[PDB]
C-alpha cells in the first residue's frame, strides 16, 4: 500500500449531515479501506469519541495537543506514516473526481499533487499547459511588485497567472517531503510556509509540482457565509449521492 | 625460422605443385612453421604466426591467403580452448593440421563429385577465367559421358582465358574464346554459368576477378542460372558495401587497373563447396558458427 | 477486475480488428486510487505509456523491467502456494492491464518472456529472499548485457563503416544510432548527418538536439523531400523497433519509404538493432500486425483554420495513425549486432544460438 | 518572455498628439512606459498582435546584423532572398543551387575552391585556388588570393584579400585590402579602406578604422602603431 | 499605359504572392494579358510583334520561374503568330531534309477560340473519368488539385469506392480534399506521407495531379510524388496523371538546377527552436521530379495518351525555335 488517507481537524459536524462526513465519503467512494484522522485538544481531546458514532467503513483516530498546525500535526502523526499521503482537511465539499489530481501525482511521478478551484489575495502562475505550477506568492508578503527569477522565465517564457483562485487543501504528498518536515521544525502549517517553500526549491534530481484546476466546488471556509452556501449547496451535491 | 626462408619455402611449395592452391599453400607453410618454431607460449606462437600470416599476404596479395591465415589462427585458438598445457596442445596442433591438411587436398575432389549432376546435356557453359575448381568440375563432367558447349572469356589483364581453352582442348571439349566485352552478347546463348571465387564474403557474395560482377548482373538480367564454386576455407570474415568497399590490399599489386571485384549474394543462384550445394545464407551460417 | 477500454472514433475497414484509444481517455477513471487489484506499479506505468511520456524501444523496456522489479521486491508468496506458477499467474494480468494501455512491442515481449522462463526455472525448495534477489540480480544482468554492452560492441561495429568526409542519413528518435554517431564523431571521424522527420511524432528533432549538442554538423528536413536529398548521401543508418525471422524489419513508419528511395537511388542501408530485439514471429506487410495511435493527433492549424476540426460530423471521412510498418528484407544490407555485422538473413540464425 | 520586438506599430494621430503633447517622450519606450504608468488619466489602452509564422526583426548592432544576414541567406525571410532580386538591379541577379550557394554573374571560380553552403557571392568576384569558404557573404567586385579560409565573415564591394589569409566572423568594409600571413580573430571589424599590414594577427576585439579615436586603432599599412 | 501597369502589377503579384491560385486563372490572365498587348502595341511586321512578346514573356518567366504556365502560353501565342504568318504567307523531321499585313483579326479571334478551349478542360477531363473508376476501387491521391478532386466526385455519382489522400507536407492541402470530398459521400480516408508504402500494396490504382510536364515526359509535382511513383512502381500498379494541356512546357530536368522551389524552414522546423537554429541547415523545397519512367498514363482534355508519345505534343504547341524564349 502506497497511499494512507490523512484527514486535519483543528471540525464540527454542522449542517444536515455531519461535516467531516462529506470528505471522508468521498475517500469510499474510491477504495480507501483505512483513514488517519487527527482531531484538537485545545477544546477538548475527545471529538474523536464524539465521532466514534458515525457509520463509516472504517475509522482510526488519533488525538493532538493543544496548539499544533497542519505541518505539526503531520509531525506528530509520521511514526504511523509508511508510504505517500492524501492530506485533506474535514472542511471539503466537493464532487470531484479524484482520479484526476492523483494522475498527476502519478504520470509526471511529481513531488507534490494539489487541487485549485476557480473561486467565485494570492497569486499564482502556472505553465502554458496549466498543470506545472510554477510560480505562488501572497499579498501578506509583497509590498507592491511581484518578483519573477530569470532561470524560470529562461526555462518557461509563457506564465500564466491567477488571482482568485480558491485552494481545497487536498495534497498527494510523497514520503521524503515528510522525511525533510522531520528534519526542520520551522514549518509549522503547510499552506503558509511549506507549499512556497517547495515552490521555490523547484530551481536550485528535481523537484515537481503540479496542481489541478476545477470548475465545479470549494470547501467550507471559516466564514458563515460559506457554510451557508454549502448548506444551499449540499441538497444539489447529494441528489446524485 | 626466418622470414627469409618461410618465403622460399611458400614459393617452392606453390611451383612443385601448380594444381595446389594458393590457400593450400599458405595453409601448409604455416603448419611447417608450427612444426619448426621452438616456442613455448601459445601468445609466441599466436604473435609469430599473424607476423607470418602478413609476411605471406605481402608476398602473395591473394585474398585466399588472408582467409587461410584467419582460418589457421582460428583452429590454433580453437586447438588452444581446451588445453591448459602446451605440449599436449602443440601435439594436438600437428595432428589436426595433418587433418586439415589432407582433407583440403581432398576438397576439390569432394566438389567435383557432386557439382557435375547439374551439366544438363547438351547445356551451354559459360566460365570467366583459368579457374581450377570449374575445369575439375568440368572434367567430372565429361567422364560422366556427357556434352555440352563452353565459352570461356579472355579476361584481359592476364589472357588466363586462353590458357583455360587449351587446358579444355586438352580434354576434347567444345571451347570458344570470347572477348570480356562481348559477355551480353554471348548471355543469349548461355544455359547456365558456372564460376569459381577468388574468396567468399559473409553474406555469400564472391570476391573473384575484376569481370565477374558485370557477367553476373548480366545473367541476372537475363534470368539465367548462376553458379559459383569455391572451396570452404576461401571463406572470411570481410564484408563491403560495394565495390568501392573492397581493401586496396586485395584490389592491386596481383591508370587504376584492379585486379578483383565483388558480386553481392542477391545475383548468385547457388554455391558449390565441399560441405555440399549451399545458399548464399548458408556462408554467413557457417562463419557465425565458426566464431561462437 | 480491470475495464475495457472504448475504442475511439470510426477505423478504417481494413484496420478494423486493431483497438485504436484516445489519449484523453485514461481507463484510471475506473479504476481505485489505492490500487486494488495489485499495487499501483501497474498505473504508473501504464500512465506512462498511454500517455506518451516514454517512446524509445529500449526507454520501454527499461522502465517496464525497474517496474516490475518493483514488482517483484513488493510481491509476496501466498501461504499454501508455489511461487514458480503464482507469479506467473498473478504477472499475466499486469501485462493485459499494459495491452490495454498501449499495445507491446518486441522488446518487451521478449522481457517478459525471458522473465517468465526465470520464474519458471526458480526451483521449489530454495527460500523467497534469495528467489527475489536472484530475480533482481537476473533483471539487471539482461539489463547490462542486452542493452548496455551490445550498444558499445554495436558502436565499435560501425566505426569502421563510418569512413571521413561522407553524408550518413538517419530516421527519428533512436537512442542507439544517436550513441553511434556520438561516439564515432569522439574517435576523429569528421562527417555530416541528415536528419528526416515524419509527422506527427516528430520526433527527429530528438536527435537534432543531441546533435548540436555532440558539436557534429547536421541537416534537417522532412521524409518527402529526401529524395531530393538522397543524391549526395553516401550511407543510410537506420535504428530498428524489431527483426523477424524472415529478415524483414519492423519499424516506424517511414523506414520502408527511406530503404525503397534509397534502394532507388542506388545507397546502401544500414539497420542497428541489439539481439534480444529479435522477434521469432514473421510477418508480410504492415496490416496483420500494427498500432493505431490517436488521430486527433493529425489535425493541424495551418493559417488561421484547421481543415480536420470537425472529422467525426463527416460520416464518409475516416483516420488512421500508423506507427509500425514492414521493411522487406531484400532492401537490407545490414544488421549490426553484438555478434557482429551479419546480413538479413541470418536473422534465424541469432535466434537458434542465442536460444540455448 | 518568448516575444521578440519586431519594431512595427500600428498607430493612430492619437499618438502623435501625446507625442506633442509630452514634451519629455524621445523613443517609442518611453511613451509605452509613460502611458503605462499614466494609467488613470488618458487611459488609453495598448494593444499587442503576436505572430508567429513569418518573420520580422530590427538590425541594431553588429550581433543583430549577423544574424539577420545569416536568416537571410538561409530563406528564412522568403519570399525575400538574394536570388529573389526583389530591387529590380541587374548587378544584384543570382542562382540559387545546393546547400544554399548563391552565384551572380561572372564570378569566376578558382581550381580547387570550395564553396562549403551558405554563400552569396557577389558579381565581378575573384577567387583563388584551393580557398574555403562558409556561411560568408562577399560583395561585388572583390579579389580573393588562393588558400584563403573565410568563416562567417562578411565582404562588401571592392575588397581585396591577399592569399593565405585566415578569416572568422569579422566584418571587412567596401575597398578594405588584407595583406599575406594575416590572420584575424572573431568580431574583428575593418572599415573604409583600411590595410591590414603584412604578418600580423590581430587581437579578438579589433576594430580599427581611418579615424584615430573612435577607432581602437588607426593605420593603414600595419596593426603595430 | 494603362496596360503597362496592369502588366507590372501582373508581375509583382507573381513575384511576392499568386492571387489567383488555380492555374487555370493563371492561363486565362496570361492569355488576356497578351490579348491586350497584341492590340495596344503597335507593329508593323510580325518579327517586331513576335520580339515584343519574347521580351514580355521573359520578363514575366523571370518574374517567378518556379510555375510555367504563364511561359508555356506564351510559347503557345508565339506558335499562334508563326502559324498565322505561314498560312497567310505560304516540324523538324527527315521528310523536311529530305524534300527541301491584316493578321491581327486572325489572332485575336485564335486567341479567343483557346481560351474558349481551355475553359472546358475540366469539364472534358471530367466527361471521360468515368471510363477508369470501377466499382469498389481503391484510389489513392497527393496533396490537393481541384482536376483530380472534380474527376473524382464527378466519377462517384454512378460508382462506389475508396480513396486515400496523403497530406502533402508541410503544407498539409491534403485535409482539403479530404473534406471537400468527404462532403459528397465517397468515404475518404486522410493519411500521412510516410505511410504511403506501409499501405501501397493495398491501393489498385493511383491518380495524381501535376504542376508542370516535361518534353520527355518526366512531370514536377508536388513534394513526395516521387516517392509515391516510385512505390507504384514497386508494387506494378497503374500511376494516371490528371492533367489539362496548357500544363505541358517545353523545357527540360537539366536547366540550372533552378526546377524545385525553395520556401522558408519556417514550415519544416519552427522558429520557436532557438539556438540549434544555427548550427543546423534545413530545406524545404515544394516540387519533386518524376521521371517518365513511373508514369502509366496521362489524361488531358483530348483524351488519353503514354507518356512516350508526348514528345509530339510538344512539336504541336510549340515551335522549337521558342524553347528558350
Amino acid at each position: 500500500m502506497e497511499f494512507q488517507a490523512v484527514v486535519m481537524a483543528v471540525l464540527l459536524p454542522v449542517g444536515n449531515k455531519p461535516l467531516i462526513w462529506y470528505p471522508l465519503n468521498l475517500l469510499e467512494r474510491v477504495g480507501f479501506e483505512e483513514v488517519i484522522v487527527v482531531t484538537t485538544r485545545d477544546v477538548q481531546k475527545a471529538l474523536c469519541a464524539e465521532f466514534k458514532m458515525k457509520m463509516k467503513p472504517d475509522i482510526v483516530c488519533i488525538p493532538d495537543d493543544a496548539d499544533m498546525g497542519t505541518a505539526d500535526s503531520l509531525r506528530y502523526i509520521y511514526p504511523k506514516l509508511k508510504t505517500d499521503v492524501l492530506v485533506l482537511s474535514c472542511d471539503l465539499i466537493t464532487d470531484v473526481a479524484l482520479h484526476e489530481v492523483v494522475d498527476l501525482f502519478r504520470a509526471y511521478d511529481a513531488s507534490l499533487a494539489m487541487l485549485m478551484r476557480k473561486g467565485q489575495r494570492d497569486f499564482i502562475g502556472v505553465d502554458s499547459t496549466g498543470k506545472r505550477l510554477l510560480f505562488m506568492a501572497n499579498e501578506a508578503d509583497l509590498d507592491e511588485e511581484l518578483v519573477i527569477k530569470g532561470s524560470i522565465l529562461q526555462k518557461h517564457p509563457r506564465i500564466r497567472f491567477h488571482t482568485g483562485l480558491v485552494d481545497a487543501h487536498l495534497y498527494c504528498l510523497k514520503k521524503y517531503i515528510v522525511d525533510f518536515l522531520m528534519e526542520n521544525g520551522s514549518i509549522t502549517s503547510i499552506r503558509s510556509e511549506l507549499i512556497p517553500y517547495l515552490v521555490r526549491k523547484q530551481f536550485s534530481k528535481s523537484l515537481d509540482i503540479y496542481s489541478f484546476i476545477k470548475e465545479a466546488n470549494t470547501l467550507n471556509l471559516a466564514p458563515y457565509d460559506a457554510c451557508w452556501n454549502a448548506c444551499r449547496g449540499d441538497r444539489w451535491e447529494d441528489l446524485s449521492r | 625460422m626466418d622470414d627469409k626462408e618461410l618465403i622460399e619455402y611458400f614459393k617452392s611449395q606453390m611451383k612443385e605443385d601448380p594444381d595446389m592452391a594458393s590457400a593450400v599453400a599458405a595453409i601448409r607453410t604455416l603448419l611447417e612453421f608450427l612444426k619448426r618454431d621452438k616456442g613455448e607460449t601459445i601468445q609466441g606462437l599466436r604473435a609469430n604466426l599473424t607476423s607470418a600470416i602478413e609476411t605471406l599476404c605481402g608476398v602473395d596479395s591473394s585474398v585466399a591467403v588472408s582467409s587461410g591465415g584467419e582460418l589457421f589462427l582460428r583452429f590454433i585458438s580453437l586447438a588452444s580452448l581446451e588445453y591448459s598445457d602446451y605440449s599436449k596442445c602443440k601435439k594436438i596442433m600437428i595432428e589436426r593440421g595433418e587433418l586439415f591438411l589432407r582433407r583440403i587436398s581432398l576438397s576439390r575432389n569432394k566438389i567435383a563429385d557432386l557439382c557435375h549432376t547439374f551439366i544438363k546435356d547438351g547445356a551451354t557453359i559459360l566460365t570467366h577465367a583459368y579457374s581450377r575448381v570449374v575445369l575439375r568440375v568440368l572434367e567430372a563432367a565429361v567422364a560422366a559421358k556427357k556434352r555440352f558447349s563452353v565459352y570461356v572469356t579472355e579476361s584481359q589483364p592476364d589472357l588466363s582465358g586462353k590458357k583455360m581453352a587449351k587446358a579444355l582442348c586438352h580434354l576434347n571439349v567444345p571451347v570458344t574464346v570470347v572477348l570480356d566485352a562481348a559477355v551480353g552478347y554471348i548471355m543469349e546463348k548461355a544455359d547456365l554459368v558456372i564460376v569459381g571465387a577468388e574468396g567468399v564474403v559473409e553474406n555469400g557474395g564472391i570476391i573473384n576477378k575484376i569481370g565477374t560482377n558485370q557477367m553476373a548482373v548480366c545473367a541476372k538480367a537475363q534470368n539465367k542460372p548462376f553458379y559459383v564454386v569455391a572451396e570452404s576455407f576461401k571463406f572470411v570474415r570481410l564484408f563491403p558495401l560495394n565495390q568501392q568497399d573492397v581493401p586496396d590490399k586485395f584490389k592491386y599489386k596481383a591508370e587504376e587497373h584492379p585486379w578483383v571485384d565483388y558480386t553481392a549474394p542477391s545475383l548468385i543462384t547457388l554455391l558449390f563447396t565441399d560441405l555440399g550445394v549451399l545458399t548464399p545464407s548458408a556462408v554467413s551460417d557457417e562463419l557465425i558458427k565458426l566464431y561462437l | 477486475q480491470v475495464p475495457t477500454r472504448k475504442d475511439y472514433g470510426s477505423k478504417v475497414s481494413l484496420f478494423s480488428h486493431l483497438p485504436q484509444y484516445s489519449r484523453q481517455n485514461s481507463l484510471t477513471q475506473f479504476m481505485s486510487i489505492p490500487s486494488s487489484v495489485i499495487h499501483p506499479a501497474m498505473v504508473r506505468l501504464g500512465l506512462q505509456y498511454s500517455q506518451g511520456l516514454v517512446s524509445g524501444s529500449n526507454a520501454r523496456c527499461i522502465a517496464l523491467l525497474r517496474a516490475l522489479q518493483q514488482v517483484i521486491q513488493d510481491y509476496t508468496t501466498p501461504p499454501n502456494e508455489e511461487l514458480s506458477r503464482d507469479l506467473v499467474n498473478k504477472l499475466k494480468p499486469y501485462m493485459s492491464f499494459l495491452t490495454q494501455c498501449r499495445p507491446l512491442s518486441a522488446s518487451m515481449h521478449n522481457a517478459i518472456k525471458f522473465l517468465n522462463k526465470e520464474i519458471t526455472s526458480v526451483g521449489s525448495s530454495k527460500r523467497e529472499e534469495e528467489a527475489k534477489s536472484e530475480l533482481r540480480a537476473a533483471i539487471d544482468r539482461y539489463v547490462q548485457e542486452k542493452i548496455v554492452l551490445a550498444a558499445q560492441a554495436i558502436s565499435r561495429f560501425a566505426y569502421q563503416k563510418i569512413s571521413n568526409g561522407d553524408v550518413i542519413l538517419v530516421y527519428g528518435c533512436s537512442s542507439l544510432v544517436s550513441r553511434i554517431l556520438q561516439e564515432a564523431w569522439t574517435e576523429g571521424r569528421r562527417f555530416r548527418v541528415v536528419v528526416v522527420d515524419s509527422r506527427p511524432w516528430l520526433e527527429g528533432r530528438h536527435t537534432l538536439r543531441s546533435l548540436v549538442h555532440a558539436g557534429v554538423p547536421a541537416s534537417y528536413l522532412l521524409i518527402p523531400a529526401a529524395s531530393y536529398v538522397l543524391p549526395e548521401v553516401s550511407k543510410v543508418l537506420l535504428g530498428a523497433h524489431a527483426l523477424l525471422a524472415n529478415g524483414s524489419v519492423m519499424s516506424r513508419v517511414g523506414t520502408a519509404q527511406l530503404a525503397l528511395v534509397a534502394r532507388a537511388h542506388n545507397v546502401p542501408v544500414l539497420v542497428c538493432c541489439e539481439t534480444y530485439k529479435f522477434c521469432e514471429r514473421v510477418q508480410t506487410d504492415a496490416f496483420v500486425s500494427n498500432e493505431l495511435d490517436d488521430p486527433d493527433d493529425l489535425q493541424c492549424k495551418r493559417g488561421e483554420h484547421v481543415a480536420l476540426a470537425n472529422w467525426q460530423n463527416h460520416a464518409s471521412l475516416r483516420l488512421l495513425n500508423l506507427v509500425y510498418d514492414v521493411t522487406p528484407p531484400e532492401l537490407v544490407d545490414l544488421v549490426i549486432t553484438e555478434l557482429g555485422m551479419i546480413p538479413c538473413s541470418s536473422v534465424p540464425v541469432v535466434l537458434r544460438v542465442k536460444s540455448s | 518572455y518568448d516575444l521578440l520586438d519586431c519594431h512595427i506599430s500600428i498607430c493612430s494621430p492619437q499618438v502623435a498628439q501625446l507625442f506633442t503633447d509630452n514634451f519629455d517622450y524621445q523613443t517609442r519606450d518611453d511613451f509605452v512606459r509613460g502611458l503605462l504608468v499614466n494609467e488613470e488619466i488618458l487611459g488609453n489602452q495598448i494593444h499587442m498582435h503576436v505572430t508567429a509564422k513569418e518573420y520580422g526583426a530590427r538590425v541594431s548592432n553588429l550581433h543583430m546584423y549577423s544574424a539577420v544576414c545569416a536568416d537571410v541567406i538561409r530563406r528564412w525571410v522568403y519570399p525575400l532572398t538574394p536570388e529573389a532580386n526583389f530591387t529590380d538591379s541587374t548587378t544584384q541577379s543570382c542562382t540559387h543551387s545546393r546547400h544554399n550557394i548563391y552565384r551572380g554573374p561572372e564570378v569566376s571560380l578558382g581550381h580547387g575552391s570550395i564553396l562549403e553552403e551558405n554563400v552569396l557571392l557577389g558579381s565581378g568576384t575573384v577567387i583563388g585556388s584551393n580557398c574555403f569558404i562558409t556561411n560568408s557573404v562577399i560583395g561585388p567586385g572583390c579579389h580573393i588570393g588562393d588558400n584563403v579560409v573565410l568563416d562567417q565573415t562578411y565582404l562588401w564591394q571592392g575588397v581585396r584579400v591577399a592569399a593565405g589569409a585566415q578569416i572568422h566572423q569579422s566584418l571587412l568594409c567596401d575597398n578594405a585590402e588584407v595583406k599575406e600571413r594575416v590572420t584575424l580573430k572573431p568580431r574583428s571589424v575593418l572599415t573604409s579602406q583600411v590595410v591590414v599590414g603584412p604578418n600580423i594577427t590581430l587581437p579578438e576585439g579589433s576594430v580599427i578604422s581611418l579615424h584615430p579615436p573612435d577607432a581602437e586603432e588607426d593605420e593603414d599599412d600595419g596593426e603595430f602603431s | 499605359s494603362e496596360l503597362s501597369e496592369r502588366i507590372e502589377s501582373f508581375v509583382e503579384t507573381l513575384k511576392r504572392g499568386g492571387g489567383p491560385r488555380s492555374s487555370e486563372e493563371m492561363a486565362r490572365e496570361t492569355l488576356g494579358l497578351l490579348r491586350q498587348i497584341i492590340t495596344d502595341h503597335r507593329w508593323s511586321n510580325a518579327g517586331e510583334l513576335m520580339e515584343l512578346i519574347r521580351r514580355e514573356g521573359r520578363r514575366m518567366t523571370a518574374a517567378q520561374p518556379s510555375e510555367t504556365t504563364v511561359g508555356n502560353m506564351v510559347r503557345r501565342v508565339l506558335k499562334i503568330i508563326r502559324e498565322e504568318y505561314g498560312r497567310l504567307h505560304g516540324q523538324e523531321s527527315l521528310h523536311k531534309l529530305l524534300t527541301s499585313a491584316q493578321l491581327q483579326s486572325n489572332i485575336i479571334e485564335a486567341i479567343n477560340e483557346l481560351l474558349v478551349e481551355l475553359e472546358g478542360t475540366m469539364e472534358n477531363i471530367a466527361a471521360q473519368a468515368l471510363e477508369h473508376i470501377h466499382s469498389n476501387e481503391v484510389i489513392m491521391t497527393i496533396g490537393f488539385s481541384r482536376t483530380v478532386e472534380a474527376f473524382l466526385k464527378e466519377a462517384a455519382r454512378k460508382r462506389k469506392f475508396h480513396v486515400i489522400v496523403a497530406e502533402c507536407a508541410p503544407f498539409c492541402q491534403g485535409h482539403e480534399m479530404a473534406v471537400n470530398l468527404s462532403k459528397a459521400g465517397i468515404e475518404t480516408t486522410v493519411m500521412t506521407d510516410a505511410a504511403i508504402f506501409a499501405v501501397m500494396s493495398r491501393v489498385n490504382k493511383v491518380i495524381i495531379g501535376t504542376k508542370t510536364i516535361l518534353a520527355n515526359g518526366a512531370l514536377r509535382a508536388v513534394t513526395g510524388t516521387h516517392t509515391l511513383a516510385l512505390a507504384a512502381k514497386h508494387h506494378s500498379t497503374p500511376l494516371i496523371v490528371c492533367a489539362p494541356m496548357f500544363k505541358l512546357s517545353p523545357q527540360f530536368p537539366n536547366e540550372e538546377d533552378s526546377f524545385h522551389k525553395f520556401v522558408a524552414p519556417e514550415e519544416v522546423l519552427p522558429f520557436t527552436e532557438g539556438d540549434i537554429l544555427e548550427k543546423v541547415s534545413v530545406h524545404c523545397p515544394v516540387f519533386d521530379y518524376v521521371p517518365p519512367e513511373l508514369i502509366t498514363l496521362f489524361i488531358s482534355n483530348i483524351g488519353g495518351n503514354a507518356p512516350s508519345y508526348i514528345y509530339r505534343l510538344m512539336s504541336e504547341l510549340y515551335h522549337p525555335d521558342d524553347h528558350v524564349l
